[PDB]
């Protein structure tokens, strides 16, 4: 699995999954936005963790609206995944502890974390 | 035509998938996909007291939900060897059989409207109506209710529940028998249900159609008879029967299971007398709560009791039970723990699935939709 | 129109878009009506709530229906999906002018009805049939197979009893000898209240119509419960409640049809109202066609199609050989009272086993 | 034309489509059974306006999700809500579908709200019929433009009018 | 069995001409049963003290967990509960919140007691996390009714009778019956 | 009458013979023994096949041969032919690298489901079986939920500012290898069980 943005650092982490995700199809990958505090989004920060299948990629919480231009960094994000054919978007909801040692967890633990506790999303509510 | 029938659409009660390969107005055979409403209750169940999941158990068979409250809480009082009081066992028996009441109702409902006519529903409704405010009277709730308890039941009943129950088990008679004036002398069901709905007994048994739809097809297997846990035992019982097992049997013998359920309500009534309401043993139940003022036992039993709970002995247990859906039990296995290692439940709703494909198996299109209703699924017990 | 006047060209158009009108009107509040009474039927009450008596319910429905998306379905025919409501809107409500509601002139001077063509079961026959012709024809433009099938159930049953609805209304032409619905109308005024003598036409007609939509059938079939019916499923703003508004209007058609032939056709043996007994005997005939949508169950169109094939129209057939036995050898008029009396009686008796 | 740009045109169609509310149930659980029980003959939602109730997503503007909301079926009920004429408004019924309820885990959506646009959420389990009628005014006073939240700002008429559906 | 036909007619129209059964709720008051498990409320001692000492149990008998307390040291010079501990902090998501009455069940000083308001629904996730203060036994009516009267000036009225309240709900004030 | 025809077969061959003093009997066969033993038990008149339920003992404080187990369930209906009423069950122990077990769908039409079942929520496969499709839990989903190894997958649950709840971190009940919130936990809270 791959870790690629630093957190905090919204248009850092979208230029880099822009350079990072090249021509990779994701029409059978499954995106996962991972936050916390599910009804208030207006402060709501995103990581994502995006599993093709064959190998998994990681950025860390620095998108949404609790940073500047993190809000229009989340849109941009999950404009591409749709514009590249991603279909299966899922929200996941951990504790603002956990947050931040879950993206230091080992790959296979912290993906099945993710995949047990994502809950199918709608990806217009972040565009 | 591999035709589609999707979840919750066209009108499929009790969200289900269906993959109809058929050619024509006939059924070839109907391929069931499930899993829309699996909850997870065998793994939720593991991480939660004793006491928390009876929170858990009628939201599973929310019709008839008293009936997995009772097998659950058998099944704990067999592990760790509890004593149910008498009048307890009376008042669990009576809400057993109420619920079953409300539950059949409900089905036939849904079966009249799902193919026939909307008129009966709301007869059946109003008896429901009036049963759900017997449950609000003794238990604050409609359904769900956690009543029930390891123990016995979390308390007593008011003066004002055995009056209505006595003005219901006096109209009850005469609205059953209405019911079944409507319907046994079947006009247009008749020539409607009596041919479809093929169940053979060897193929029921072998498909383990033991849910109330079996003796439809003519075999005398009750729980309550063959197996007595709550004192079915003492009771004066008739137990319906069908000739050959189609729609028409199957409705007139859960009829006649409405109205020997009325005359064991009566009976139950009859047989009560005053007296205790729970296990006194500490380690099961909590402290009276008027003491909580004045004894240090108290008050630890009851902080400990509501915290972490008790513990079972290390073991494995299971007890069967007859719902208005079939045979249901849980085989839980404790560690010894506050919480259970695990339990699994046996769906009876799930078991009697397996022979849909073959009771609707050449029956015709629009009677695959009452041959669905009749066989009285709920999908809380089947997906679960 | 043997005898009776035309009225001018506007007048027959300010009467037709009267009628049209009226039964826009008649059709929304006998939904209201419907409502009202299937809750009454079932020990609950209706809607005592946007009314007063529920009559602005409509309104707000309406209101609702338009600015409702009307949506056009992408991979369904174009044209079609929007050319299939007309046809069975329009056919729905023409061929209700020709019921008399009066004597000539009972209109305020002109015309109690709008047309009073000399031949008239034809013309009901004909608009009867392009019914059926809108439902299969949306069904097949809805793009969904699961909608067209039961389009084609619908299709099948309405053709199977409209059929049956020509050897019903044979029987009545034999005895008054035209085809004008004043002159049978007239003829009942005469001699007397045709369905006496017709009694087997008349419950013929009554169940063939009954497959018209009107219920049980009742695999129609409706989307609910069943293998889809036809005409809706993928209509949604104005469509659909044109599709709905054009079997209610069907419904009502028949409903004040089977009193206008077989029954007597406003006419009353005493007091001669003009319009009051007519909409009497329609509301009488729609109260107990509402007491069937509640009261009986489905026939799953097989046992429908089964009963209408080989009971209804052998049984119209038959009747009809023997009234046209009976007036080509014109022996009294009596021997088809008689005739109906005794049958009625049979076809009781057999019943109270 | 969505029913804007009159003052007494937008108020006279916000009236009737509130009082025309036409409810579309999606029975999930115990929650839809509770719903059945608020159309029966001593409780009826048949009164305001939702007397009738057609089964097809094509035909009706109020979506009310009643029951827990399982991972499988979120793509199903995000369908049948896309299928749905444009003007049209989400209720979420019940302790499952408002939030993950007492069943906290990886079978059931922890708030409906992420698959569809939800208009208004009626706590209880089960809610009370009167509840759900509570919240069908609730809902029937918001398309009213009578709706406010303890932040004292006016509710929008029609959630699901503000998402980029796609 | 053709006779069934007009049997069921007939038995439909006697059904017609019985007229009654309904009650029309809000316009009706709808009949609860005492022990109904309606809004929580937190009760006060007759000396005006909250029995709330703020002991956690009832969110420890959660199965939902769906209560909050955060506990405090009480004041002598104005004191909020009986013991040295009060409820600083109560809250409960009736979202999350499933309706068992274990917490009150769990409650030893009786402050946490279900009560009978049923109109609760409310359009925000967020605003249906029910706080301390509104669910006192001195508050009359739910949030959205009581926001509704404040934005309307029109007092609340409740949409339910009942014979009589419980005694563990001692001053919950509720229409009884026709007492009143 | 049947089930003493049971235990004496079981006992004679040395198959172990478990029974708790509440009236629950089981008889466990080997892997080999399984298939054959009950097709005998069918042979037998064993009408009715209850359940077919897996267990993940991996967790559980006490070992175990192995870490899945898997438990049928006999009956032969009482008022059928000949109804004696003598219900059982049967035990079988399945390894974690080798989840196979034989169906007994050809016996009885029973097992399809409830083997489809165990296969989803526990990687338990049944050889012959008709068709082994994941029934309950979602097309999509990766792994077996059941097996101890895998997350129950909780959410937190969230209340007005900052103010949040984690159940795993909440729960003041004890599982049996939860050592308690003191230095132990001995008597009840070790296993406790009243002498009726
Ligand atoms: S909130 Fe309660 S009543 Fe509703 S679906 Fe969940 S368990 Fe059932
Ligand atoms: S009634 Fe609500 S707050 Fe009380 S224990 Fe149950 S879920 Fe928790
Ligand atoms: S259990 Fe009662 S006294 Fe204890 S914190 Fe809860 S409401 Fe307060």
């Amino acid at each position: 699995m791959v870790r690629v943005g630093m957190r905090a650092a919204p248009r850092v982490s979208l230029e880099a999954l822009k350079a990072a995700l090249g021509g990779l199809k994701l029409s059978e990958a499954k995106v996962y936005l991972i936050t916390d505090w599910q009804d208030k989004r207006d402060q709501a920060r995103y990581a994502l963790l995006l599993h093709t299948g064959k190998k998994d990629l990681l950025v860390p919480d620095a998108f949404g609206p609790a940073f500047p231009g993190g809000e229009e960094a989340l849109s941009e994000l999950v404009g591409l995944l749709l514009a590249q054919g991603a279909r299966r978007f899922y929200e996941a909801v951990v504790s603002p502890g956990e947050m931040t040692a879950l993206l230091d967890l080992p790959p296979e633990e912290l993906l099945k974390r993710v995949m047990a506790i994502a809950n199918p999303t709608d990806p217009g509510i972040y565009l | 035509m591999t035709l589609n029938v999707g979840p919750q659409h066209p009108s499929t009660h009790g969200v289900l998938r269906l993959m109809v390969t058929l050619s024509g107005e006939e059924v070839l055979e109907v391929v069931p996909h499930i899993g829309y409403l699996h909850t997870g209750f065998e793994k939720t169940m593991e991480h939660r007291t004793y006491l928390q999941n009876i929170t858990y158990t009628p939201r599973m068979d929310y019709l008839h939900s008293f009936a997995h409250d009772l097998a659950y809480a058998l099944a704990v009082e067999k592990l760790l060897g509890a004593v149910v009081p008498p009048r307890a066992e009376t008042i669990r028996v009576i809400l057993n059989e109420l619920s079953r009441l409300a539950s059949h109702l409900v089905f036939l409902g849904t079966g009249l409207l799902d193919l026939g006519a909307l008129t009966p529903f709301f007869y059946a409704f109003r008896e429901r109506e009036t049963i759900l405010d017997l449950f609000e009277w003794v238990t604050g709730q409609r359904f769900h209710h956690n009543y029930i308890r390891i123990g016995g039941v979390k308390e007593d009943l008011p003066e004002e529940f055995v009056p209505e129950l006595k003005k219901l088990l006096e109209v009850l008679p005469h609205r059953i028998d209405e019911y079944e004036a409507l319907f046994a002398e079947s006009p247009i069901f008749y020539e409607r249900a009596r041919g479809v709905g093929v169940i053979p007994p060897e193929v029921a048994i072998d498909l383990g159609l033991t849910g109330g739809s079996l003796r439809a097809s003519g075999v005398n297997y009750d729980v309550r008879k063959a197996y007595p846990y709550s004192g079915y035992e003492t009771y004066t019982f008739d137990v319906p029967l069908g000739e050959r097992g189609d729609v028409f049997d199957r409705m007139l013998v859960r009829i006649r299971e409405m109205r020997e359920s009325v005359k064991i309500i009566k009976q139950a009534l009859e047989r009560l007398e005053p007296g205790p309401v729970r296990d006194p043993n500490p380690q099961i139940t909590p402290p009276p709560r008027h003491l909580l003022e004045t004894s240090m036992e108290a008050v630890i039993y009851h902080f400990k009791h509501y915290t972490e709970g008790f513990h079972p002995p290390k073991g494995e247990v299971y007890v069967p039970t007859e719902s208005a859906r079939g045979e249901l039990g849980y085989y839980i296995v404790s560690d010894g723990g506050s919480m259970p290692y695990r339990v699994k439940v046996r769906a009876p709703s799930f078991v009697n699935l397996q022979s849909l494909p073959y009771a609707c198996k050449g029956e015709q299109v629009p009677d695959m939709v009452a041959i669905i209703a009749s066989l009285d699924p709920v999908m809380g017990d089947v997906d679960r | 129109t043997w005898s009776y006047p035309v009225d001018p060209y506007w007048m027959v158009a300010l009467k037709a878009l009267l009628v049209v009108v009226g039964l826009l009107t008649a059709f929304a509040f006998m939904t209201l009506i419907e409502r009202r009474l299937l809750a009454r039927f079932q020990v609950r009450m209706g809607p005592n709530r946007v009314g007063p008596f529920g009559l602005l319910q409509p309104l707000a429905d309406a209101i609702k229906s338009i600015f409702k998306e009307d949506i056009v379905v992408a991979q369904a025919d174009r044209f079609l999906f929007v050319l299939a409501p007309l046809i069975s809107v329009v056919f729905a409500l023409l061929a209700f002018g020709l019921i008399p509601f009066g004597p000539p002139g009972s209109f305020f001077g002109y015309q109690p009805w709008v047309i009073n063509l000399d031949l008239g079961i034809l013309y009901l026959f004909a608009v009867s049939e392009l019914a059926v012709y809108g439902i299969f024809l949306s069904g097949w433009a809805s793009g969904s197979k699961y909608s067209l099938l039961g389009s084609l159930r619908s299709s099948a049953s309405l053709i199977s009893y409209e059929l049956g609805l020509g050897l019903a209304l044979l029987a009545p032409v034999l005895l008054v000898g035209s085809l004008n619905l004043n002159d049978i109308v007239n003829w009942q005024k005469e001699h007397g209240w045709l369905f006496l003598y017709a009694f087997p036409a008349f419950l013929v007609y009554l169940i063939a119509s009954m497959a018209e939509a009107a219920r049980t059938p009742f695999d129609l079939p409706e989307a609910e419960q069943e293998l889809v019916g036809g005409y809706h499923t993928e209509y949604s703003s104005i469509k659909w409640a044109l599709f709905q508004m054009a079997e209610y209007i069907h419904f009502i058609t028949a409903s004040a049809l089977i009193p206008t032939l077989f029954l007597g056709g406003w006419t009353m043996p005493v007091l001669e109202v003009p319009y009051l007994w007519m909409f009497l005997k329609i509301a009488f005939f729609l109260f107990f066609f509402i007491w069937i949508r509640a009261t009986w169950f489905r026939l799953r169109y097989d046992q429908l199609l089964r009963f209408g094939w080989g009971f209804l129209f052998p049984l119209a057939l038959l009747w009809f050989l023997v009234t046209a036995l009976v007036v080509a050898l014109d022996l009294p008029r009596t021997y088809l009272l008689y005739l109906s009396a005794l049958s009625f009686l049979v076809l009781l008796g057999a019943v109270l086993y | 034309r969505e029913g804007i740009l009159f003052t007494t045109l937008e108020k006279l169609v916000a009236w009737g489509r509130s009082n025309s509310l036409w409810p579309a149930t999606f029975g999930l659980a115990c929650c839809a059974i509770e719903m059945m029980a608020s159309t029966d003959a001593r409780n009826d939602l048949a009164r305001f306006g939702s007397e009738v109730f057609r089964a097809s997503p094509r035909q009706a503007d109020v979506m009310i999700v009643a029951g827990r909301l399982s991972k499988k079926m979120a793509p199903v009920m995000r369908r049948v809500w896309e299928q749905m004429p444009d003007p049209k408004w989400v209720i979420s019924m019940g302790a499952c579908a408002s939030s993950g309820g007492m069943f906290n885990n990886y079978a059931i959506v922890q708030n409906v709200d992420s698959v569809v646009p939800v208009d208004v959420y009626v706590p209880g389990c089960p809610p009370r019929p009167e509840a759900l009628i509570y919240a069908v005014m609730q809902l029937q006073k918001k398309v009213r433009g009578q709706a406010y939240n303890e932040r004292g700002e006016r509710l929008p008429p029609v959630a699901a009018w503000k998402r980029t559906r796609g | 069995t053709l006779k069934a036909l007009a049997q069921s007619l007939g038995i439909t129209l006697k059904y017609l001409f019985s007229k009654p059964v309904t009650v029309p709720y809000p316009d009706a008051p709808v009949a609860l049963k005492p022990r109904f498990h309606g809004r929580h409320v937190l009760t006060r001692h007759p000396n005006g003290l909250e029995k709330c000492i703020g002991c956690s149990l009832c969110a420890a008998a959660c199965p939902a967990y769906a209560i909050y307390v955060e506990p405090a040291e009480n004041d002598p010079e104005n004191p909020v509960s009986a013991g040295e501990r009060y409820a600083k902090v109560y809250e409960i998501n009736m979202l999350r919140c499933i309706f068992c009455g274990l917490c009150e069940e769990a409650c030893p000083t009786g402050a946490i007691v279900l009560g009978y308001d049923f109109e609760m629904a409310d359009y925000e996730y967020s605003d249906l996390v029910y706080g301390k203060e509104d669910m006192l036994v001195d508050v009359v009516g739910t949030k959205p009714q009581r926001r509704e009267a404040k934005r309307t000036g029109k007092p609340v009225k409740v949409g339910y009778v009942v014979p009589y309240v419980r005694p563990e709900l001692e001053g919950f004030k509720a229409p009884t019956e026709g007492g009143k | 009458m049947r089930l003493e025809r049971v235990l004496e077969e079981a006992r004679a061959k040395g198959y172990p013979i478990e029974d708790n003093g509440l009236g629950n009997l089981w008889v466990v066969l080997p892997r080999e023994r399984f298939k054959e033993e009950m097709a005998h038990y069918k042979a037998m008149g064993f009408n009715f096949l209850a359940d077919i339920v897996g267990l993940d003992y991996l967790t559980y404080p006490d070992p175990r041969p192995e870490r899945f187990a898997v438990v049928y369930e006999l009956v032969s209906l009482p008022g059928w032919k000949d109804g004696d009423g003598s219900r059982f069950f049967v035990r079988v122990y399945v390894p974690e690298e080798d989840p196979r077990l034989p169906t007994v769908t050809d016996l009885w039409g029973s097992a399809n489901f409830l083997e489809r079942e165990v296969y989803d929520l526990f990687g338990i496969v049944f050889e012959g079986h008709p068709d082994l499709r994941k029934i309950l839990t979602p097309e999509d989903l990766e792994g077996h939920p059941l097996r101890k190894d895998y997350p129950l997958g909780e959410t937190p649950t969230l209340f007005r500012e900052g103010r949040y709840i984690i159940p795993a971190e909440f729960r003041a009940a004890l599982t049996g290898k939860d050592p308690g919130l003191t230095f132990y936990k001995g008597g009840s809270r070790k296993g406790y069980r009243s002498l009726w």
